[PDB]
């Protein structure tokens, strides 16, 4: 059982911590998260932190340089500060474990570079 | 700077 | 300028170290990325560096853990050292300046999610 | 687990 806890009332341009505390179950790829949810909006990704292969920390665009996410690993606790609030930051926030299944980049390239180089991997090769 | 998007999906 | 060199016919199990020389800085710390392109088939991204807000890499799935990009700045260059080469890995290898335009994460959530708790930004608070 | 995609797109 999961419990997000810390949120208020705050003023445009305050903060508020939010504590998300578990009760001690690394498993399911130990990421967890925190999702929102305001009236007539869809539930919105905000933050996630794996602390499996190192600290990996991901922001939903709109909260970057504004939330940081953390984990005390003494107290099992993860912990999201949120500062400069705006209107938009208005929400239910929900913490729960989640998975990264899949990451789809898109790269692109403009103009002429150079020439390329020919690689050959073969038992033919001597 | 890194501009992401960030799909969320549940189970049932 | 650019130019790729390093290139070479290889048994499989072999390795190559691919260099491309800029010459001059670019946009002060861009992306340089590497793809390649086998006869008959589509070109397909390969690995990319970053040393703006430090070093970032990237790799395709298929060559993580045998090839490493990495960059020189003293001679303005960028390397692709590539180990445990298989004979899929043949084509020709490319460098090119490389935008990361977006990235889609898809993140599972299982199960009844927790209690939540209430964010409410007011001027009245 | 994790997959990754990587996707070329050339332009102007």
């Amino acid at each position: 059982q999961l419990q997000a806890s810390g949120g208020g009332f705050v003023q445009p341009g305050g903060s508020l911590r939010l504590s998300c505390a578990a009760s001690g179950y690394t498993s399911g790829d130990e990421i967890m998260g925190w999702f929102r949810q305001a009236p007539g909006k869809e539930r919105e990704f905000v933050s996630a932190i794996s602390w499996q292969s190192g600290t990996s920390t991901y922001y939903a665009d709109s909260v970057k340089g504004r939330f940081t996410i953390s984990r005390d690993n003494s107290k099992n606790t993860v912990y999201l500060q949120m500062n400069s609030l705006r209107a938009e930051d208005t929400a239910t926030y929900y913490c729960a474990p989640m998975t990264l299944a899949e990451t789809y980049y898109e790269w692109l390239i403009s103009g002429y570079w150079g020439q390329g180089t020919q690689v050959t991997v073969s038992s033919a090769a001597a | 700077k890194k501009i992401e998007t960030h799909k969320l999906t549940f189970r049932e």
